[PDB]
């Protein structure tokens, strides 16, 4: 059952955003919450080679669940935080992050007064809309790797629970069909 | 090398209180080892 | 070291870009004190990282003697 | 990153678990002197990998939460980290005396915006010097783990018993090789 | 700091698990009371993260996802209109806050 | 704790005045928000200091009512 439980939470950070700065809290914490729970294990299970226990397998299982929540959780905040100053936008990424997946979902693609001083407050207003501007355009291309990340968050919280669910049977469902059928 | 830390980054309390827990995990591990008399302290468990 | 070295429709415009230039020098100040404070919280954080190197190695050294320095008698018997 | 990326708690909870394992680990083996058992050999390097790796860590968010008012970003520095690293790697006063408040605010404004673009601007060229030691840390530790983890382990891969059991005796003290008189 | 204080407490919880496991009877007829509180005190945990998580998304949910005189006027229009652009996008930030 | 009155040019003047009135409600938000911190920051001074009391006195209490009678039983 605790097994379960961190199976089940293993999944649950793909839903958490990434401007709440607690997705590596969260997986790291499930990690060795996990890790503390192997020290109940090696002492509640035999320490026997001749084969892998089924327990063992779901184990060692759940470990790699969350190990690969870890790795891939590195990759969306990578993604989230990738910029126009660093980073360019690959073609691909957006044939595929914005427009083929994302329309399934349901968000948005995302007299003469010259003078030293007067001159140089004209120059400067003209500067300073300019500036904004170029910040605006920033900004726009920032929220286009956001959304990249928004949408792999949503698909591996579908992906993660999915295998949580199929994990779990795929590991117990033998045995435990074979009883029944007894 | 926390005081290297810049406050700005924000982890300092994560760093510092995470090295005092896995001190206390290596006073549990110590824990089955050391004699368990009161004549005076082992040097180790003054180290710690 | 430190950086830094230490008509009625006009008279709207211009009272509300005094405003403006009132308000950003008000922030320049306030930004001012935070970079003193924070300047402090800096030396202060330097200080402590030499004393803390110093505490430690003091004794860490004293107890790595200690530990290294007692060695079995030669005598069985003194 | 290092904005939204808490990579020193990260570095620590690696840490701890390997404390974790070293609990787990010292219940099961005698603590004998005569050598270091090989998971014993792999924690310890882990462990002193993930305190260097810790305090890359933290000598890499020194560097990218620098600031103008803190730090002088010297050229050469710049030069290095920005440049070669990241290729390597990889009438007319009635008026005037109702508009020059006005003027002098709005050239106060433009100041003030001028100044907090350097400002940010000299951010984001540290942000970026400390990405380029980043990307150069990740181009040297793991190579590293990868060669001594394969290297530890290898010893143990290949431990085999010896093919006779006493050395210097070819008799392999077998059923099928017994040795009429 | 919800998601910080709600795993965390759930480590400390299985750091009671370890605890207890050292404590309780190894049979198998019935579940321990004790075994029954501890499972129950998990899951309450583990549905508090499920809400800190669903809370945090609904809450950071950004909007954006649910001569020379004729010059001059033109930029201090863009300036006004992209500051008011921002005020609209930080009352939309806003309203998802308190919900 | 004279005037040209195109749209283009009301606009802008109503767009500075936009400004400065936006500034001036972020203001007035931000002092009510600082007066929310003074307070917890008062609390906060008081609090270490009484945490820090409790700290000693509950020590103290739970073991100086057997150290003081192991010191006068000697
Ligand atoms: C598992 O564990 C067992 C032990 O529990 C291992 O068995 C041991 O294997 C080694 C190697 O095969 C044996 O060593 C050899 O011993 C023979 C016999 O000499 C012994 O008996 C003599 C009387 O019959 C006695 O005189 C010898 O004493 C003399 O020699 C020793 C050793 O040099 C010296 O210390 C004394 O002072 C004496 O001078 C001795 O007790 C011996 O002939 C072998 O000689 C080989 O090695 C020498 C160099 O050391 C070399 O010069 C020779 O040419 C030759 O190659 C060798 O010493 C040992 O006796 C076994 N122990 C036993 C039987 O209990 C087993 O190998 C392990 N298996 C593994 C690890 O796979
Ligand atoms: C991981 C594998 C670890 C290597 C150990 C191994 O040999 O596999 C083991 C873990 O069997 C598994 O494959 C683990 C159970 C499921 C994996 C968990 C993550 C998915 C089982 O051994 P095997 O070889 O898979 O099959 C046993 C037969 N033989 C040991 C006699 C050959
Ligand atoms: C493993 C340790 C590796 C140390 C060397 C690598 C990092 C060096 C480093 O950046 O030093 C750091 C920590 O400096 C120290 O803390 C030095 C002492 C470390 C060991 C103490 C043993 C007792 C910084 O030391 P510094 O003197 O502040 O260096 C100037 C930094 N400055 C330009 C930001 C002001
Ligand atoms: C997935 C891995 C295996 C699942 C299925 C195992 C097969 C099986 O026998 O099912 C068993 C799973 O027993 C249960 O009833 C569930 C576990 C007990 C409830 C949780 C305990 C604390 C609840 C606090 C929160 C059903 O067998 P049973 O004997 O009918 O169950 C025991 C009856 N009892 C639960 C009333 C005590
Ligand atoms: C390990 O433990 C041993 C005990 O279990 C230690 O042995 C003791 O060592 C001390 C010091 O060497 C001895 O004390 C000495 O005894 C001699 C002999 O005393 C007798 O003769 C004199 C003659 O004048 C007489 O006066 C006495 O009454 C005795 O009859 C003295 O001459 C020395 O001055 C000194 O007192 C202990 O006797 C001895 N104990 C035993 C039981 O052997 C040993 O030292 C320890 N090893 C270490 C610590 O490395």
């Amino acid at each position: 059952i605790p097994c379960l439980l961190f199976s089940f939470l293993t999944g649950l950070v793909f839903y958490l955003p990434t401007d709440s700065g607690e997705k590596m809290t969260l997986s790291i914490s499930v990690l060795l919450s996990l890790t503390v729970f192997l020290l109940v294990i090696v002492e509640l299970i035999p320490s026997t080679s001749s084969a892998v226990p089924l327990i063992g397998k779901y184990m060692l299982f759940t470990m790699v669940f969350v190990i690969a929540s870890i790795i891939i959780t590195v990759i969306v905040i990578n993604t989230h935080h990738r910029s126009p100053s660093t980073h360019v936008m690959p073609e691909w990424v957006r044939k595929v992050f914005i427009d083929t997946i994302p329309n399934i979902m349901f968000f948005s693609t995302m007299p003469l007064i010259k003078h030293p001083e007067v001159k140089s407050a004209i120059e400067g207003i003209k500067y300073i809309a300019e500036t904004m501007k170029s910040d605006q355009e920033s900004n726009n291309a920032a929220e286009e790797w956001k959304y990249v990340a928004m949408v792999m968050d949503h698909i591996l919280l579908a992906v993660f629970m999915l295998v949580c669910i199929i994990g779990t049977l795929a590991v117990f469902a033998g045995r435990l069909i074979e009883l029944n059928q007894q | 090398f926390v005081f290297y830390l810049p406050p700005d980054a924000g982890e300092k309390m994560g760093l510092s209180i995470f090295a005092l827990l896995t001190l206390t995990v290596f006073l549990l591990l110590l824990a089955d080892k050391v004699p368990e008399t009161s004549l005076s302290v082992p040097i180790i468990i003054k180290y710690l | 070291k430190r950086p830094k070295p230490e008509p009625p429709e006009l008279r709207e415009v211009v009272s509300s870009i005094s405003y403006i230039a009132r308000q950003l020098q008000e922030q320049e100040d306030h930004d001012v004190l935070k970079e003193d404070w924070q300047f402090v919280a800096m030396v202060v954080d330097r200080l402590f990282l030499w004393t803390f190197i110093i505490f430690t190695s003091v004794g860490t050294l004293v107890i790595f003697l200690d530990a290294t320095y007692h060695l079995p008698p030669a005598d069985p018997f003194p | 990153p290092a904005d939204c990326g808490e990579k020193t708690s990260m570095a620590i909870s690696v840490l701890l678990a390997q404390s974790v394992f070293l609990l787990l680990i010292s219940k099961r083996l005698p603590a004998t002197s005569m050598a270091i058992p090989l998971i014993g050999k792999f924690l310890l390097f882990g462990m002193v990998l993930v305190t260097m790796v810790v305090v890359i860590c933290v000598i890499v968010l020194n560097i990218h939460f620098r600031t103008p008012s803190t730090h002088v970003l010297s050229e050469p520095v710049k030069k290095l980290f920005l440049e070669t690293l990241p290729e390597i790697l990889h009438a007319q006063q009635e008026l005037f005396s109702e508009l020059k408040p006005a003027v002098d605010g709005a050239n106060f404004i433009v100041n003030h915006m001028k100044d907090q673009n350097n400002y940010n601007e000299e951010k984001d060229c540290w942000n970026r010097v400390a990405r380029t030691v980043d990307r150069l840390c990740l181009f040297v530790v793991t190579p590293i783990m990868v060669v001594g983890t394969a290297w530890i382990f290898l010893q143990g891969a290949y431990n085999q018993p010896p093919p006779q059991p006493f050395p210097g005796d070819p008799f392999s003290y077998l059923e099928k090789d017994k040795r009429f008189i | 700091q919800k998601c910080t204080v709600a795993i965390n407490v759930l480590l400390a919880q299985t750091v009671f698990l370890f605890l207890v496991a050292k404590k309780v009877p190894e049979t198998s007829q019935a579940v321990p009371l004790i075994s029954k509180y501890l499972t129950f005190l998990l899951v309450v945990t583990i549905l508090i993260v499920v809400n800190a998580v669903v809370v945090l998304n609904v809450s950071l949910r950004s909007p954006h996802t649910h001569p020379a005189i004729q010059a001059c006027v033109e930029a201090c229009n863009l300036i006004a209109r992209a500051r008011h652009q921002q005020t609209h996008f930080d009352s939309g930030n806003k309203e998802w806050f308190l919900v | 704790m004279p005037l040209i009155k195109h749209p283009e040019v009301k606009s802008a003047i109503e767009g500075i005045k936009y400004i400065a009135e936006t500034m001036k409600s972020d203001q007035e938000s931000n002092n009510a928000a600082e007066e929310w911190k003074y307070v917890a920051m008062v609390m906060d001074h008081i609090l270490l200091a009484v945490f820090m009391l409790v700290c000693i006195i509950g020590t103290l209490a739970v073991f100086a009512g057997r150290l003081i009678e192991l010191n006068q039983q000697g």
